[PDB]
């Protein structure tokens, strides 16, 4: 058992004639203390005095309304008592007439009004009081004091911000309203001068709303775009809900529709010159939250360059190329530019390749080209891919060696030299001499030699006065090119080189002149002149003098006669010139 | 969203005059002004309910009549359908607060210019100077004011100095009673603000005056035991303002109400004669069962802000009949 102890003690009050005063006494003890209200020790009761009890066996409130002055003006006391102990508390009451209401005394300018919220909905009560010093606002429900100690909970207190000039505003906020909250509410304004009550306002509480409000939601969201630099586009945004929200367009932070005029529910955006890219927000707001949704407006101007321009097949006169598109977006087709490596001339351009693989034809064999790839769609040609260099590898020479020539050195040795093919076709890996002592054998049995890009070689151990046959070809690393021939040379002394600038002209109907140039070899016995009446003639030889030109006579008019030269040295015969024919007048 | 409900300041106005409804929240509740609210990236929105509780439609503006200049709404003119509650909302996206402001579009009372139920109220004294104002105009601001009397242009006597927004009767007569309606141009339209003038006698400086009973004459009331008793005090008050008359009874040093226990009680103060603005009031003592017990001294007390006067009566009984 415990003796009674105060949980809430009454505080002094100063009210106004024909108004209200309330005093509070709440107490705890075992067993539950009874509470009694006294004026000078005596349990007073009076029709102008009403005592109200808390629902819990705690304490009670003494309410005096309407106040009468100066009768009520007296010293009162609260006494709580049980058969285990007794407690009492004193407090003073003062009442005024309005003939001497101090300057700066609270006045109600507007009091709470009847409000009807549904159960589990947020209800707000409003009040207006002024005074100097600033008034304190408190609340009573069904005559009892509310007090919200934890300030955080279903039931919380709102406070005005005192600008220097206005009445104090004040409210009571009830989250999740319940039927227990039903009842008769009155508010109370206090300061160092005294206390004033507003008029009573009842609160009502209903079960459900017919229908509640609708938060804002997008009926027609804002849809992304690609457009040309400075084109036009109509972008529509529509929001709905209850109440209907406004729609302002927004560039992220800044608002695009001007506040003093902001359309309702349906704003459609007209665009002029997008140069640079941007981000457009469309906001809708009702009283049930703010919603957002963005549109991306961007302009492109070109495809990116392809990647991986790599060859998966090649031939001597074509190359098959493949590349990845390299692009996220829809390109129409690609164009390839190419020219030879280290060329400063303009690139060639190939239009319309609708795929990521392509074979380039009409190229020249074993020829160097430089490539990049650019993608094109309807805006313009983008930058080139990184470039690639690649040599068209030919798989074999396609022409015989040129200028196969030979001249004699000593009696058991000859000197063979030549010049590179017009169609070298690759890195020349070497040259081949098919020398032999027996010019009637199958080729794998003749004898074998080798040159490696030296244009010249010697062959020895020949036996004097024997016929050797000789043929020459070039080869690359892939394989062999074509053979040349014109040698079955006999091994004795050195020989001169066939003349150059060899031409024949008909000086007359029965005479013809010949112009030729003698080689370096000064020691010259004579030149050989094989002439024959046309094609089916006899091979007759004529003795010409070692000079520069000669005059032949004794021929038939308007008739063709072939001729073939071969320099003749006093040590041995040379090489033969190109086959020319001349017609008599 | 924190709702502050209907604001204290009401807007009432005659069908056909311009009206500028400011948003109350800037001018009292919240700390900042409108321009700053915008800067901090807050939206300002208006909704219109037709009363409580009709759901608020976001109110469709033209630009002519019902426009929306910076922190207020302009009506030019006002229309009967314009009546209602106008919710005014402010918003971050983590912040939401609104208040309602009440607007009443009324019509002239049959035959007049003012609306009978929509006029201010003032009071004045004979032989003392009253200054009628023309208030709540501040939004239209020294143009010409045409004061009417009972809605008719009159030629004013010489004691009436018109300045700008005021008019000053240096010496108030009884004739001065009535409905002063003032008029003003702007828009262009016409706005009216009418105030009714009631005049009173000057402030009395003398204590009240007893009638029943006289402050000297010890008057006596006959009663028999067991009967019921009516001691009706009657006194006169000079104009003491809005203060309710202070007249009451007493028994010795006991005040009546505390003594009772439902046998002896004071009535409710009847006003017998009321006239600009001096009164003849009455309050009576009532004794139900007359004991012995109750007999004797009952004094009526009268009082204002000028002193306290009391008169005295006697409660007693008639003996045996004329037999002596
Ligand atoms: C103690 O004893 C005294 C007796 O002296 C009682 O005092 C009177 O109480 C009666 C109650 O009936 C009052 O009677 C009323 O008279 C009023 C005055 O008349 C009006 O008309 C004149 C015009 O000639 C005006 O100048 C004047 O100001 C009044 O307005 C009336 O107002 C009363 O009401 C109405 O009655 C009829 C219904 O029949 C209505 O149709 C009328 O419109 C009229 O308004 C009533 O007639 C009387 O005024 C009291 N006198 C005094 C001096 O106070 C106490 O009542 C009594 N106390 C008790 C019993 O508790
Ligand atoms: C000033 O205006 C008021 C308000 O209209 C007038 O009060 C009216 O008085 C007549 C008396 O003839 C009554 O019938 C009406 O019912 C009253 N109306 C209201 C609304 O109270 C008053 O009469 C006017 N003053 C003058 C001198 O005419
Ligand atoms: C906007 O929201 C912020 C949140 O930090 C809040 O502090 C502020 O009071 C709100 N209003 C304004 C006008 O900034
Ligand atoms: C309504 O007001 C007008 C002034 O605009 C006035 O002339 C008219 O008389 C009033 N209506 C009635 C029925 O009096």
């Amino acid at each position: 058992e415990t003796p009674p102890r105060f949980t809430r003690t009454p505080v002094d009050q100063t009210g106004v004639s024909g108004g209200v005063a309330s005093f509070i006494c709440q107490a705890t003890g075992d067993p539950r203390p009874k509470i009694v209200w006294n004026k000078k020790g005596k349990k007073v009761s009076n029709q102008r005095f009403e005592v109200i009890e808390f629902d819990d066996g705690s304490g009670s409130v003494l309410r005096i309304q309407p106040l009468r002055t100066p009768r009520d003006e007296a010293i009162y006391e609260c006494v709580a008592s049980n058969n285990v102990g007794e407690i009492s508390v004193s407090t003073r009451l003062t009442v005024l007439r309005e003939d001497q209401i101090p300057r700066g005394f609270p006045t109600i300018d507007m009091g709470p009004q009847l409000k009807v919220v549904e159960r589990t909905r947020t209800a707000t009560m409003l009040c207006a009081a002024s005074g100097n010093p600033d008034p304190e606002i408190t609340w009573f429900k069904d005559f009892l004091p509310v007090d919200t100690s934890n300030n955080n909970g279903r039931i919380k207190q709102l406070r005005s911000e005192s600008i220097g000039g206005t009445p104090i505003r004040g409210a009571l906020q009830i989250e999740q309203s319940e039927e227990s909250d039903q009842g008769k509410y009155e508010c109370v304004a206090t300061n160092s001068a005294g206390t004033r009550y507003s008029a009573p306002a009842n609160l009502y509480v209903r079960e459900l709303r017919e229908v509640r409000r609708v938060p804002p939601r997008f009926s027609i969201p804002p849809t992304n775009h690609e457009i040309m630099p400075g084109g036009s586009v109509n972008i529509t945004c529509v929001a709905v809900g209850s109440p209907m929200p406004y729609v302002k367009w927004m560039l992220g932070a800044e608002d695009l529709t001007p506040e003093d005029d902001m359309p309702i529910g349906r704003n459609v955006l007209e665009l002029n010159d997008v140069r640079q890219s941007a981000n457009y927000t469309c906001v809708a707001m009702s009283t049930l939250g703010v919603i957002e949704a963005i549109a991306q407006i961007t302009v492109k101007a070109l495809p990116k360059p392809p990647g991986t321009p790599v060859v998966t097949e090649s031939t001597a006169t074509s190359i098959t190329l493949t590349w990845d598109s390299g692009n996220p977006e829809p390109v129409s087709y690609y164009i390839i530019q190419h020219k030879p490596k280290n060329s400063e001339e303009p690139y060639k351009e190939i239009d319309g390749i609708a795929t990521t693989r392509y074979s380039v034809a009409g190229l020249s064999p074993y020829s160097d080209y430089e490539f990049r790839v650019v993608a094109v769609n309807n805006i313009g040609r983008g930058p080139a891919s990184e470039p690639v260099l690649t040599q068209t590898s030919e798989q074999a020479p396609s022409s015989a060696p040129r200028d196969v020539q030979a001249r004699m050195l000593s009696s058991t040795t000859i000197l063979v030299q030549w010049k590179e093919p017009e169609e070298p076709n690759g890195q020349i890996q070497g040259y081949r001499v098919y020398y032999t002592m027996d010019p009637t054998q199958h080729v794998n049995n003749w004898m074998k030699h080798n040159v490696a890009d030296s244009q010249i070689t010697t062959i020895g151990n020949l036996v004097p006065q024997k016929t050797y046959s000789v043929k020459v070809l070039a080869f690359t690393s892939i394989g062999d090119g074509p053979l040349s021939s014109d040698i079955q040379v006999i091994t004795q002394t050195g020989v001169p080189g066939q003349p150059l600038n060899f031409k024949a002209e008909p000086e007359s109907e029965t005479s013809i002149l010949l112009s030729w140039t003698p080689p370096r070899s000064d020691t010259i016995a004579s030149y050989e002149l094989v002439y024959r009446d046309g094609d089916q003639g006899e091979e007759q030889r004529i003795t010409i003098e070692p000079g520069t030109s000669y005059r032949l006579q004794g021929l038939k008019p308007n008739s063709l006669y072939y001729f073939r030269l071969s320099a003749r040295s006093p040590q041995g015969l040379g090489a033969s010139t190109a086959e020319i024919s001349a017609r008599t007048m | 969203c924190t709702d502050w409900s209907v604001d204290i300041k009401k807007y009432q106005v005659l069908v056909g005059e311009p009206v500028r409804i400011k948003c109350a929240l800037f001018y009292g509740y919240i700390r900042t002004n409108y321009s700053l609210a915008q800067s901090a990236g807050l939206s300002l929105m208006w909704y219109k309910s037709s009363g409580p509780g009709d759901f608020e439609e976001p109110i469709a503006f033209d630009g002519s009549r019902m426009s929306k200049e910076e922190d207020s709404i302009w009506f030019r003119p006002t229309l009967l359908q314009d009546s209602g509650l106008y919710a005014c909302v402010i918003r971050n996206s983590t912040y939401c607060m609104k208040v309602s402001i009440s607007l009443t579009v009324g019509e002239n009372d049959t035959g007049l210019c003012y609306n009978s139920k929509m006029k201010y109220f003032e009071k004045a004294e004979l032989s003392k100077s009253k200054e009628i104002s023309c208030r709540d105009i501040e939004d239209f601001l020294e143009p010409e004011i045409l004061w009417y009397k009972e809605c008719r242009t009159k030629a004013w006597r010489p004691s009436i100095v018109f300045k700008r927004d005021t008019l000053l009767i240096k010496e108030v007569k009884e004739d001065d009673i009535g409905n002063y309606t003032c008029e003003l141009k702007y828009g262009g339209f016409v706005v009216r603000r009418t105030t009714e003038l009631t005049v009173t006698a000057p402030l009395t400086d003398k204590p009240p005056k007893l009638l029943y009973p006289m402050e000297s004459k010890l008057t006596v009331q006959e009663t028999q035991l067991g009967g019921s008793a009516n001691l009706t005090c009657r006194a006169f008050f000079g104009y003491s303002g809005d203060v309710s008359p202070l007249i009451y009874w007493m028994k010795g040093e006991k005040f009546i109400e505390d003594l009772d226990e439902n046998r002896v009680w004071e009535s409710d103060i009847r006003i017998l004669k009321e006239h600009l603005g001096e009164q003849e009031v009455s309050i009576s003592l009532i004794v139900d069962s007359v004991e012995e017990g109750d007999l004797g001294n009952y004094s009526c007390y009268v009082e204002n802000g000028n002193g306290r006067r009391h008169a005295s009566v006697l409660l007693h009984k008639r003996k045996h009949h004329h037999h002596h």
